[PDB]
């Protein structure tokens, strides 16, 4: 009665894992890699999401690692700087706790032999007046190219011929389980890919209500990840005018060292408006209760160097901030800053981050916190690392799908 | 699944369009996913078409669900799951019924 | 090859085989990426005649007629004293308003056909 | 693993049975550091297009089997048809009149440019 | 039937000979493991070619070039990111190792000390290792063999380098032909053919002599050569039962790691913690003796019923045996095995060891191995010999030989390229 | 007029200007045989195919010069990094029979060097050119602290074997077979080829060596005949055979210099030290200039003095690499006079070379053993210009003056027109 027909173009989908590319609108390391430039609603369909198990978050932390690596490799690699480094304190003008954070040093570089001299912060430099450069030791250190910009421009990532990306357009997804409003998109929204611990900087904002999302809201080994509905202003500052030295290495070859600073010492620092903050961190625990219970009034706590301080990269320079006081007209958070810097969570090679002349002044929006747990009331904590967190809080509406446009079903024709 | 048919072209063409060796993995598979549907059928006697007659009876055993219902009120996706287990098996049908039709062509206008 | 670059469309359209088959035949990452392309490309061109009702044809006859807007000129001042270059140039323009009107019209060729098999 | 089962199997076998088992080698062309596997993959595609286009050349897209209206020359094989199928595997038969096959190939286009330029004349209404 | 017409067939089975590119695929660290992406399973079906006779050749085989060239390639890949030894290379002051050594030994190992780098690159240390004496020659100063000639690389003790089964796999539109005959010289029809789409797996054994853990004749001694009248060429015999041999580096070792520069390691010979006893290899006699008389008699068979068979030894890498046991590179004598003549409980053989090792005949490069800790054991199977011949009816035949080893597994397949489309006459024309 | 319908071609000759990578072949130890290993004579006249050809617009050149660039670069990768060679050289000056044109030329130098095995040092020495070196006895290299040089491995040759383009699949190149054609513009005789023929990858500068020639007349090129601010490409019709020698018998001093590595130094010279230069018979080099001016007046005037000029303050005088070795050849006794049996030039020798124009990434060239001639053609020219008018003589021109002729197109087979057939 019935027979087999073939239909080719069959809207048939299937769950998949493939190589999504990078695209941009139009030094920079984002650039200079997505060379490519750059929505329809399903009406009845109903797709199972899980930003857990995301490997969009996979393909991200895998890219960006490994331009970064890209970049710095053809570098020059401070060979001569491990030597016997000989420091006194910088007494000259210093406002009280910057006491010992900036140290003077000097060394013989590849007769030569050449004396120099540079200025160092207390985090870079470890006793043996006798020092060494902090783990030169156990790791090439290598400096980035001063030319080289990693300033996070909105990446596009855009599904290759045959896949297509779905997206979650649910006003309260909590991040696992069916959404009934999906529709298609060729590439994803843009996502700044910016690099930071405890707090999440430039992010999208959830649309009407905090939203708080988990493996599993009630086991303690996971980070809670809390999308706020409304930005909060945080104003980071390098108040020191310093300016930098250029040294001969070799044949071509240039090291940039910290100079003398013009001007009096003061103390890097952040500040947030305490209304804002007040505020802000009342719609999470109106929220967070929901999960938690009841009778309960709110409390937090600080932290147990990328973890337990705050971590981003302010101007250009690695910049780390102490959160406590957000955690317990405006609040200021006393800053550090570093280099020699071990990226992720590698305990291998380390860049050397050349200063940036002049006062650095950047300025961003909060957009979510990474938190953890410590009748008991709350006690929360900032929690972070890893980095993936940093892009599941972006991604978790998007998923990849393969279409396999071909299907057949039961007919009333025959083929003569 | 009638309304989700009315246009077979939009989802079937650009399918072909736009360290490095990813980009070009990329390429490389959606061109063989490409060539391979297409091969598939060439074989069943449906090159050129999307929506194609064949010889191989309907079973029961795949569906006892009637033609009302089937191409109504379902979609393509459910369809799929319902009958993923037969894939193999209406294939191999296929293959083996173009390759009869076309010994038999040959001979009925060698005859002639 | 191209010899008939130069002669004019009904004369040129003659022998189209020759610039078909030597579509395909005839650090190294260059060199791949060159073979993919073309391959990439004839495809391309050849899924664009396939969504027609033109696969495997090199001459192929359709049911979408000229408006007169976009040629502009009859058949003898078209397929006499002109070249397949200048008519290029000549109707460079139009040419998507044509495939999707190539599309569109196998499409509902296509579905008509299916309907009158079935109802037999 | 299911496709790779009767490849080659009529290879020993007569013509006359093993026109009956193209599928089945069809079927298995395509489908099966790493800086020689793409070159693997891309050579496949493009061996596999070599075929499809010169089949579509000479009129044959989309068939296993296609007849032409070229008349066989008896300066290529002058065997009878008894003697060639039902009897010669294709092997041997590759080992003969491989000589001709290009001679073969050039022909079958030219048959088909007549076709394509009568088709068009009699498709007019004439 | 007159008046025929050309039909064209597209799927038709036929094929051409045909060189290509090979996958590496294996079954479910390792140089081989990490290459192998590809899953396939160990005795992969086989397709029968019922009525197939084929021509097939050992030699001119360019499986075995394309193997050899992967092999050598994936060794340069994994030891490419690794420790470089280039601070060792200064002047070494060695004395004898002679506190618990028993005879035949003394001399074999050395006490060196010298200047080493540390992390910064204004302070030196002194540190000392033990080497073996093949590694170490005169300018009591001394030199490293290296320096003289290349640059040594220090192997990743990270990485293992034993063998695995690999598979190599044809791509699309190629096909492997395996011969199933049970009993071929290597060259000419064979009449069971069946085709497959992987070879069986391989171990890729480096070994020099004698030829381990291959595959078996399943029917008596099989000896092939590319010309068995021309003494330029070798012998390859294969035989139809393995002959165990037990392998050992009694001695209990140490390591000892010294860090050379910013997350620089070297791994040195530390100390021996019990005696000192030479590294050797047994060999059963009766099995031996009765395996070199069923290697004989098919010898007799090329050379006559009525002459004499002679074995005897070889004329380093090519004179002895080498081998990789426990991860330790060995180079043993072979006399006594190849000394006897033939008409009408074990044996022990005495090893040396190298630290530094140079491979597939190559100077320009070399690699470190580093020691191992605690004592090597390992037990091989011999599956056959490589063996070259010298008016006379009296014939002496020797141990010798490169590729000869991957030749001798891959003598049964052949690569074919399939040649889907033809014509034939028939009575069916267009209309 | 009526009922006209749609029909498609596939398979039509139509093509478009187009950008695209074009790989190399050669006809049969040399750094291009190396690269080139592809094997590798169709020409299709056009009969009424009319095109527009260009220069200083056309790609095909950049392609040249890029590949050119990077095979240097990739060629040099593996060879020896002269490192620790930036070492005060104590120099004195060779007086072994030097003749009165190279009194100071040569510098016998000896220096501290790092050997094998990191614990000792030699004591070495090397002949040096006065061009090599810098005085601060006291001598340093020129610019080693700027740059590591690396040395080219002895062993790689880098003559120029003819070099075929050849387009990729989709691709065609099309030729201008029109003997007069001045550079750009349509083009009437115009032929299509799979490949270019064989473009020899000489480099140097103000003349241009064994190149094409025109067949009927010199052809004068440039962008912009008016300007002062282009080069004027001059294709002669016949060739001038220039001889080159280096007759100082030196011999190769190999020194060890490390774990595997070799230097490679200029050892003592046998015998008398002369001069390298080159001879250019008169009467040749008079009729070319005589044959130049005659059509280069055509842009000038013919009751215009044209003078010829030397060289304005590498590219002051004649640059070539021969027999390996890098000469730099006084071109002041040509180019003299004004319109309207030999000569011998003098040359000097280098042995760091900065290729192209790059500050680091030096080059240590060595010495070759023994004494070479060469001969070669000089087959064109590149001039510039400052009531009557001079001319002087002045890395991409180089090719351009050979692939002037060459276009690439991508072709586009898919064609639409009207007829009377439609289903
Ligand atoms: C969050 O987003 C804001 C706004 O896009 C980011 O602020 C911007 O940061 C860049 C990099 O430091 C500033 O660029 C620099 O400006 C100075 C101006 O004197 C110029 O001399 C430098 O060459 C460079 O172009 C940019 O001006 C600044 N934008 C604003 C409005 O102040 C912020 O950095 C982002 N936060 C994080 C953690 O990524
Ligand atoms: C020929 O094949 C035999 C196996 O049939 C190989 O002998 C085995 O080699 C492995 C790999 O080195 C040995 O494994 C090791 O065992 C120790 C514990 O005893 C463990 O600590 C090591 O990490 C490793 O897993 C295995 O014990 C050994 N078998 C015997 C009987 O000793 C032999 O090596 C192969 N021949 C050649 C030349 O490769
Ligand atoms: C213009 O073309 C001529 C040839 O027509 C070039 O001269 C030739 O250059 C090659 C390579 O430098 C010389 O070959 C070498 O000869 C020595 C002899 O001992 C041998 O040892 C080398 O292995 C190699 O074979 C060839 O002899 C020489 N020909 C002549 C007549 O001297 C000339 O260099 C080209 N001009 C330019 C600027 O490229
Ligand atoms: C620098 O300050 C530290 C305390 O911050 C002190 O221990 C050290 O001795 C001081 N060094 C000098 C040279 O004053
Ligand atoms: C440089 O080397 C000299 C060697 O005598 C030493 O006295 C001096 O302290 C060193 N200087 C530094 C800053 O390391
Ligand atoms: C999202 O889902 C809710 C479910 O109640 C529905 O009311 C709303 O209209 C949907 N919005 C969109 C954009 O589909
Ligand atoms: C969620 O966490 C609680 C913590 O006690 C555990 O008991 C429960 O099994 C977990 N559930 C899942 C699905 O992981
Ligand atoms: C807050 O930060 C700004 C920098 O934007 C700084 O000028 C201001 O003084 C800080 N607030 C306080 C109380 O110091
Ligand atoms: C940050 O700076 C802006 C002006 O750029 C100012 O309006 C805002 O109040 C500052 N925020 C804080 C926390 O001081
Ligand atoms: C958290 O606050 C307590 C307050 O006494 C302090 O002692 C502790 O060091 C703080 N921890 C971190 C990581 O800032
Ligand atoms: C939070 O820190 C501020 C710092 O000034 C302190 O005054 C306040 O009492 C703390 N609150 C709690 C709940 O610990
Ligand atoms: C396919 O077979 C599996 C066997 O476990 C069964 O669970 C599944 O429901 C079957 N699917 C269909 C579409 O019948
Ligand atoms: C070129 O044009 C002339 C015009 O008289 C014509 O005779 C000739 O056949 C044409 N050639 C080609 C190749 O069409
Ligand atoms: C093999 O040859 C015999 C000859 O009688 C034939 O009958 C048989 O069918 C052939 N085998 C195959 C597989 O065709
Ligand atoms: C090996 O071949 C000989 C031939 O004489 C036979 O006697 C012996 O049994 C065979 N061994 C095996 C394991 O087949
Ligand atoms: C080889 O070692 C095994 C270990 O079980 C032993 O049984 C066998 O007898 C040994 N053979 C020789 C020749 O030592
Ligand atoms: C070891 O081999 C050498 C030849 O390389 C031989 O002279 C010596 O006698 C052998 N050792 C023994 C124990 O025979
Ligand atoms: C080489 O070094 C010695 C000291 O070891 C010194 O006396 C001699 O002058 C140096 N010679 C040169 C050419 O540098
Ligand atoms: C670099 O070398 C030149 C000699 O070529 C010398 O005059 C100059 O002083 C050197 N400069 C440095 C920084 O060593
Ligand atoms: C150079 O060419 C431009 C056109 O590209 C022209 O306008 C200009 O006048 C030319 N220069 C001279 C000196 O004529
Ligand atoms: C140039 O001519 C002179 C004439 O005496 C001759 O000695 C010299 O060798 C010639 N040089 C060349 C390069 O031919
Ligand atoms: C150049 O060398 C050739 C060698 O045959 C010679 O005949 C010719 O006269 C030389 N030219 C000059 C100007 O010396
Ligand atoms: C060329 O020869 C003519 C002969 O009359 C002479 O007047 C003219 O000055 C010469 N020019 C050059 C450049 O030698
Ligand atoms: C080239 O020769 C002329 C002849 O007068 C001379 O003045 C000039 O200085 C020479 N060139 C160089 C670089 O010495």
């Amino acid at each position: 009665n019935l027979w087999v027909t073939v239909y080719y173009g069959v809207p048939v989908w299937k769950d998949a894992e493939t190589t999504l590319f990078c695209a941009s609108d139009a030094h920079n390391v984002w650039a200079t890699h997505c060379c490519v430039p750059t929505e329809i609603h399903l009406e009845n369909v109903t797709e199972e999401f899980n930003m857990w198990k995301n490997n969009m978050v996979e393909q991200m932390h895998t890219d960006i690692i490994s331009l970064w690596d890209q970049s710095l490799k053809p570098c020059v690699k401070l060979t001569p700087l491990c030597v016997t480094l000989q420091c006194t304190n910088v007494t000259n003008n210093i406002t009280d706790d910057m006491r010992g954070e900036l140290k003077n040093c000097s060394f013989n570089m590849t007769d030569k032999k050449q004396k120099v001299y540079s200025l160092f912060y207390r985090l870079d430099v470890v006793q043996i007046k006798e020092y060494r450069l902090i783990n030169c030791n156990t790791s090439a250190i290598t400096q980035a190219c001063p030319k080289v910009s990693f300033e996070p421009i909105p990446i596009h990532y855009c599904a290759p011929a045959g896949f297509a990306i779905l997206k979650c357009k649910d006003k309260k997804f909590n991040g696992t389980g069916p959404c009934t409003n999906v529709s298609t998109v060729q590439c994803t929204h843009g996502i700044k890919p910016v690099v930071s611990t405890q707090l999440l900087l430039n992010g999208s904002l959830a649309e009407e209500e905090v939203i708080i999302r988990s493996e599993n809201i009630t086991n303690n080994a996971k980070n809670i990840l809390v999308q706020l509905n409304e930005s909060v202003q945080i104003n980071c500052t390098r108040p020191n005018n310093n300016t930098r030295k250029s040294i001969r290495i070799g044949p071509g070859q240039w090291f940039y060292a910290t100079g003398d600073i013009i001007g009096d010492i003061r103390q890097a620092h952040c500040n947030v408006s305490k209304a804002t903050w007040n505020e802000t961190l009342g719609k999470v625990v109106k929220q967070l209760r929901k999960h938690f219970g009841n009778n309960t009034i709110i409390r937090f706590a600080n932290s147990s160097l990328e973890v337990t301080t705050h971590s981003f990269n302010c101007g250009g320079e690695f910049f780390y901030c102490n959160t406590s006081g957000l955690f317990n007209d405006s609040i200021t958070l006393p800053c550090r800053i570093k280099q020699i810097i071990n990226m992720w969570q590698r305990i291998g090679q380390a860049m050397y981050a050349p200063p940036i002349q002049g006062v650095i002044r950047c300025v961003s929006n909060i957009t979510g916190l990474i938190l953890t747990r410590d009748s008991t009331t709350e006690t929360f904590r900032p929690g972070g690392g890893d980095m993936r967190d940093n892009w599941r809080s972006e991604l978790y509406k998007y998923k990849v799908v393969k279409i396999e446009p071909l299907g057949v079903a039961p007919t009333r024709c025959k083929r003569r | 699944m009638g309304a989700a048919s009315m246009t077979l072209t939009v989802q079937a063409r650009n399918l072909l369009s736009g360290w490095g060796i990813k980009q070009l993995q990329a390429r490389v598979l959606a061109v063989e996913r490409y060539l391979r549907d297409q091969q598939l059928l060439g074989i069943w006697g449906c090159s050129g078409k999307l929506i194609c007659c064949t010889n191989v009876p309907w079973n029961s055993t795949w569906s006892n669900r009637n033609l009302s219902e089937i191409w109504d009120n379902m979609t393509w996706l459910q369809w799929d799951k319902e009958i993923s287990n037969y894939t193999q098996i209406i294939y191999g049908l296929l293959e083996e019924s173009q390759n009869q039709q076309e010994k038999n062509e040959q001979d009925l206008l060698a005859l002639d």
